[PDB]
RNA sequence: AAUCAAUACAACGAUAAGAAAAGCUGGAGUACCAUGAAGCGGGCUGGCG
C-alpha cells in the first residue's frame, strides 16, 4: 500500500534543535520527506557532517544573514531537481523557501516572519503574506501537486488556540485569520491535518512560559498545505507535545501515496 | 562571444544560482558548472547538460558584474 | 550586420523601452543594456541575456530614427 | 539569391505585406527595409522582425517575380 | 545539395502541385515557382514565400522521378 | 571527425530499406522508407515520395534493430 | 572541448541518461556513439536522435565531469 | 486508426480543452487524459470516463493540424 | 482494453459510487460488483447487469488513480 | 464470461426480471432462453427482446453470482 | 452459436404466416407477416414488401403464441 | 448477406424510386445509384450517401422479386 | 466497397459537404481526412466527427461517381 | 380539387349483403374508401373473388371463428400499412378492428359488440369501451389524423333515437355508454363526421328487427366516422340514406376535401 | 386500501435516541418508510444489529467524520435504488442526504447545518441553501415525484414558532431563510405536508435545551416534509405529538393517500 | 477580420428509466480572464481476420 510520511519542524535554530537531540529522534520516524524551517545556519554551517542523517540527503538555503533565517530539507530518494525563491525580496534575501520536485508531486518548505517582533517585523510579515497570496493565485494553474510544509506562524480558527479572547496578540489576527480564509477558500487549497481530525488541543506552538505548557495555552503555526488533489490522500496526522526541541513541536502526516523520482 | 563568454565566466566563478528557460517556455535553475561553444552545464542535484541552442534567456538570481 | 547592429546600437544609446518578444511567444519588457553577435543583454528589474536565435521580434516603446 | 530581390520588390513597392511567424503570430505592415538576418516591418509601430523566426510572407496583392 | 536542388528543379519544372508542412504544423499548398538556398516561392492564391528553415515536409501530388 | 555516424547509418538504412520511422519536431511522426540522403534532406518513400527537411528531424528509429559497418 | 568528452564519459561508463527534447518528450536510454549531429541511442531498439533537436541530457546518476 | 489514434494523442499532448459531444447531445467539456480502442478518459472537475462509441464528435477549442 | 479495464478493476476493489450515464440520457448509480468485455454489474439494492454499448459514461463520485 | 453466467441462474431459477430498452421503456417478464444475440422474454406474449437494444437487466431479487 | 434461438425463431415466424409486430429502436410499431431472412436483414410484408434492418429491430412480438422447434 | 445483397441488386437494376427510413424517424427518397458493405448511394436532387448503421427500413414505391 | 473512393473524391476535390448525424444536427465544412472509423470535418473550428454517427452525407455539388 | 368519399357499412354478414346486392351498389357510388363491419366472414371465406369490388384493393381480418365476427375495408390506393388488433383481447380475439395506413392520414373500421344478447354481452362492450378509451387516451399525442369509421352500437345524443325516454331502458342509448360518448367527444377532442356539417335529427342508422320499427322510424345512429380534431374543417358533406340497405345498418356516406395519396 | 405512512425524526445523535427508547417506539407505529436525520454515528456504526427494526431494511450514509454524521432511512419494501448526495461538497462530504427510489414517487431524507454555531456555520448553511435552491430549480421538471423528509432547521412563518419578535434575531427565522423558503415554496411549486391539512398554530417540532422552552412551549418548526405539486391532494392526515419525544426534535408522522410499492 | 499583434484558464449542459408516434428531406455542437508548467514517444498465418 502506498505510505508516505511528512515530518515538519520548526526549529528555531538548528544548532540547539541538534544539541536536544533532533537527529536521534528524526532518525528513528521512519519518514520519508523531513522539512526544517528558521534553522538560523549558513548553507557553510551546514556542511558539517553531525547534521547528516543516515541515509538521507540534505538540501537547504541560507539568507544573506544566517541568524535571521534560513530552511533545510532532507529526502530519502534523491529529489529530480532542488529549487528556492518565489521571485520576491522578502523570500528571496532570506532564503525562507526550499522546493524539491519529485514525481507529479513537489514538497516544499516555507517559512514566515514570525511578526512577534516589531511592527516592522509585522508589516514584513503582512508583506510576505500578500506576496505569497499571489504567488499561490499564480501557481493554482499547474497540474502537479504541491506540498507546502510552510510554518505560517498564524492560527486559522478558535480551535487551534486555546484563551481566543489570542486576537491581541500577532499570530490570531484579523487580517491574518482573513488571509488564511482566503487561501483555503478561494484558492482552494486544503490543510493536511484538518482534513482527516476536527479535534481541539492539537497546537503547534507554546510561548516560552511554564504557564503555557502546563495550562496548554498553545497555537497552532505548522500547517502542511495541500493542492486540492492530494486533500483525499491524507492518512493520518499527529501533533505530539513531546519532545519537540523548540518552540514549535513535529507535525506529522501520512499520505497514501508512493514516492518516486 | 564577447559579451556571452565573459557574462557566463562570471556566473560560473560568482556560482550565483540562474535561471534558464527554454525555448518551450521550461524553466530550469542551478549552477553553471561548465561550458564551452554549444553546451552549458547545468548543475544542482544533477550534472545535466543543456544545449546553447535551445536556450532562450538566463536570468540570475542577484545582480553580477 | 548592416540593419540589426545600427538598430541596436541606437536602442541602447537612446536608452528606450523595447519590448522583446521570443519565438514561442513569451514576452519580454526593459532597456538594451549591450549586445553582440549572438546575445542581447536585457534589464529590467534584473539583468537577464537573452539569446538571438530565441528572439522573434523586438518593439520599441516609442519611435526611433537611423 | 531569390529572396533579396524579392524583399526588394516588396520594399520599393511598398506593398502591404503579412508576416506569419515560426510559432503563427500574424503581423502586419509594410517593409521599410531589410538585410541578412533581421527585415524592418513598419506600420502603427515600428518593430524588427528576426529572419530566423519567419515562416511566411505573403502580400496583399500580386507582385513581380524575379 | 546533390539531392534537394534536383529534387526542387524537378518539381518546378513539372509544375506539380506540392503540399508543404510548416514546423508549426499548418499544411500549405500550391505550385512552387523557384527557388534558391534560403527561400521557396510558393504560388496559389496569392503568390507568398516560404523559408526553407521553416518548411518540415514537401508532399507532392503525384510521384515524380529524378 | 565530420558525419562519421549520420552517413554511415542512413547509408545502411537505405542499403537495407528497412522501414524506419521519422518523428518530427512537432510531434507528427511519419513512416517510410530511406530512398536517399544528402546533408539537408532526407527522401521518405511509403504511399507516396515525399522529402523531408534534416533540420525538422527529431528521431529516426528503424523498425528493426541494424548494424553499423 | 565540453561537450565530446561529457558525452564520451557518458558513452564509456554506460550511464543510463534521459534526453528531453526540445518539444518535451523524454528519451531514456544509453549513448552508442555521436558525432558532430547525430547521437545513437540504444535502449529496446536502437535509436538516432539529431543534436538540433536535444534540449537537456539528464543522467541517471553523478558520473565525473570531463 | 491513421487519422483518431494521432489526432486523439496530439490532443492529451497538446492538453487542448476539447468540447465532446454526445450521440443524444450532451455537450461535455475538459482535457482528454488517456485514451485507447474503446474510451476516452476525460480530465475535467472530477475524471469521468466517456466511451467512444457514444461519443459524436470531438470539437477543441483551437485547431490543430496534421 | 487497455485502460478501462484496469480503470473498472480500480473502481471495484476501491468500491467507489459511481455514475453510470445511458445513452438515452439516463442516470444510474452504484457500484461495480463484477465485470467482462460486454456487461457491467451495478451492484446497490438491486444486483443488476448493465450492457457497455448502452453505457454513455461512467463519472466516480470521487478520483481514483 | 459474465454475461452467460448471468443469464443462466436467471433462466434456471426463473426470476422475473424487468429489461428496459435502449428508448427507455421497460419489459417485464421471465427469460425463457437465449443465445448470443437475442434474448426470449416470455410474459402474456412471447416476444425476442434483441441484445443490442437490452440496456438493464433488473431482477425482481437478488441472485447468485459467477 | 450466433444465432442458435434466432434464426429458428424467425424460421417457425415465417412458417406458419403469423402476423407478427416489430418494434424498432425509435418505438416505431411495424406489423406484417415475415416473409424471409438473413444475417442482417428481416424481411417484412403487410401490404407492399420491406426490407427491416436487424441493427434497428428491438422486440419481435407475434400476435398469437408459437412454439420452439 | 443472402437476402440483403440480392434486394439492394434489384432494387439498383429496376431504378424503382424507394424510401429509405433511418433510425431517427427522418425519411430519404430517390433511387439506389450503389452500394457496398457499409454504404448505399441514394441519388434524388444530390447524390447523397447514406450509411447502413443508420438506415432502419427500404420501402420501395412497386413491390420488387428476387 | 464505395465509402473510400467517394469519401476520396470528397476530399480531393475540396467540395463543401453537409453531414447529418443520427440525431438530427446539420454539420458543414469540407472533409480533411478520413480513415475506417472517424472523419474529420474542417470548417472555422477543425472537429472530428465519428463514423458511427454519421447517418447522411450531402454535397454542396453533384461529383463524379466511381 | 382534392375530393375523398368514405363509405362506412355494417353488413352483419357480408354473405347477405352481397345477396342483397351491396357490393355493385358501392362499385356504383364511385367511392374511395370502403369501412365494413360484422362480415361475419373468414380469411378463408373472403377468399372468394365474388366479394372482389372491381378496381378496389381488399383486405380483412377474422376472429377465431367466421360466425363470431370479423371486419373488412376497401379501398381505392394501395394502403402504406394495413394493421389489425389492438392488444387486448375484446378485439383481437374478435377481430373486430381494422385499420389502413395512407399518406398523413389513416382510415381505420371498428366493430362493437350488440350488448343487447344478454349481461354478458353488455359487460363485455363496457369492457371493449374502457379498453378503447385507453387507447385513444394513449393515440391522442399523435401527429397523424386517422379516421375511426366504427360502428359503436350506441347513440350520443336524443338526436340520434327516436324516443328516447324508452330507448334510455335498452342497449344502446344507457347512461354509462352515453357518458362514455361524451367523455371520448369532449375530453378526448374527437369530432363527429355527421354532426360538423349536420346537425338535424331523423339521421338514424340502424333500426330494430320489427316492421313497426321500419314504419315510424325509430331508427338508431350506431354508425359513426370518428375524426381527429384536425380534419374537423375538411369535411364536405355526409348522407345516411335510408334506402336501399342491406343489413340491419344503413350506409353513411361522408365526403371530405382531402385528396388521397400514397 | 392505499394508506402510506411516513415518519421523518431528527435524532441528534443515533445513539441517544436508541439510548431513550426511540425504535421501540417506531416499531409500534406501524411506518412504510422511517428517515433519520443527524445520525452523528458512521455507516459501520449502523450495521449493528442493535439499530436494526423487525420488517425493516437499513440504508444509511456518512460522512468522513462521525462527529457531522449523516442520515438514514428505513424501508419496509426493497426500494428500486438508493442514491446519496447531490453533486457539491457541502452534501457530500457531509452525507446529509439519501434517497431511495420507488415506483412513481421517491423518498428523500435531508439534513441542513444548524447554523447557530459561529458565523462558518450559518455561511455553509447558506451555500447548502443556495446550492439546494439550484438543485431543486434543475430537478422540477421531471415526471415522478418527491418526498423530501428534511430537518431544514429553518421556520418558514410566524406560525411556525413562538414569540416570532425574538426569533427574527436568531438563526431559525432570519429574512434571507424567510426568503428561501417562500421562493421554493412559491416559485419552485413545492408543498409543505403539514400545512396542507392543517393550518393551525402552536405545532412545533424544535425546541431548545432549557427546560423554560418546554415549560412555556417556546417551540420551533424545523423539521418538514417537502412534496412536489402533485401529491399536495394525496395528504390524508399529519400527526406531531409534542412528547414522548428522543431528541430536541418531535417526531413527525404523515399519512398519505397513496400505495407505496416498487 | 484565419495559421492566437505574440500566453492561456474558467463561464454550463444528462427525466433509476412512458408496454413502444407504419415513420416531420433533416433544431441550436454569449461575456470575461490571461505573459515563461523540471518537460506525458500509443491474432490466424508478406497472404488474411
Amino acid at each position: 500500500g502506498p505510505a508516505m510520511r511528512i515530518i515538519s519542524v520548526n526549529v528555531n535554530g538548528i544548532q540547539a534543535a541538534a544539541e536536544r537531540g533532533l537527529l536521534s529522534w528524526l532518525q528513528a520516524q521512519n519518514a520519508d520527506v523531513i522539512c526544517l524551517q528558521d534553522t538560523r545556519a549558513s548553507a557553510f554551517d551546514l556542511d558539517d557532517p553531525s547534521f547528516q542523517l543516515d541515509g538521507y540527503f540534505l538540501y537547504a538555503c541560507d539568507a544573506e544573514l544566517p541568524e535571521q533565517g534560513g530552511v533545510a530539507l532532507y529526502s530519502r530518494l534523491q529529489p529530480k531537481a532542488v529549487i528556492s525563491g518565489l521571485g520576491f525580496e522578502t523570500a528571496d534575501r532570506y532564503g525562507r523557501y526550499l522546493q524539491a520536485d519529485f514525481d507529479k508531486v513537489s514538497i516544499a518548505t516555507l517559512l514566515l516572519p514570525s511578526g512577534q517582533s516589531g511592527d516592522e517585523s509585522l508589516n514584513q510579515k503582512f508583506k510576505f503574506m500578500d506576496d505569497f497570496t499571489h504567488y499561490l493565485s499564480k501557481q493554482r494553474r499547474k497540474r502537479r501537486e504541491y506540498i507546502y510544509c510552510g510554518s505560517l506562524y498564524v492560527a486559522h480558527q478558535k480551535m487551534d488556540v486555546k484563551n481566543w479572547r489570542c486576537q491581541q496578540m500577532p499570530g490570531f489576527l484579523a487580517p491574518e485569520r482573513a488571509w488564511l480564509d482566503e487561501v483555503f477558500g478561494n484558492l482552494g487549497y486544503a490543510d493536511a491535518l484538518r482534513e482527516v481530525s476536527r479535534e481541539g488541543d492539537q497546537f503547534s506552538w507554546w510561548p516560552d512560559s511554564e504557564q503555557a505548557e502546563m495550562l496548554n495555552l498553545g497555537w497552532r503555526f505548522d500547517y502542511q498545505v495541500l493542492t486540492p488533489g492530494l486533500r483525499r490522500f491524507v492518512r493520518n496526522a499527529k501533533l505530539p507535545r513531546q519532545p519537540r526541541f523548540s518552540q514549535h513541536a513535529p507535525l506529522i502526516v501520512d499520505y497514501d501515496w508512493q514516492l518516486s523520482i | 562571444h564577447s559579451l556571452q563568454d565573459p557574462y557566463l565566466n562570471t556566473l560560473r566563478k560568482e556560482r550565483v544560482p540562474v535561471s534558464i528557460y527554454l525555448v518551450n517556455g521550461i524553466k530550469l535553475q542551478g549552477q553553471i558548472e561548465s561550458f564551452d561553444q554549444f553546451v552549458i552545464l547545468l548543475k544542482n542535484t544533477v550534472s545535466q547538460m543543456v544545449y546553447k541552442h535551445a536556450i532562450s534567456t538566463v536570468v540570475p538570481s542577484r545582480p553580477v558584474r
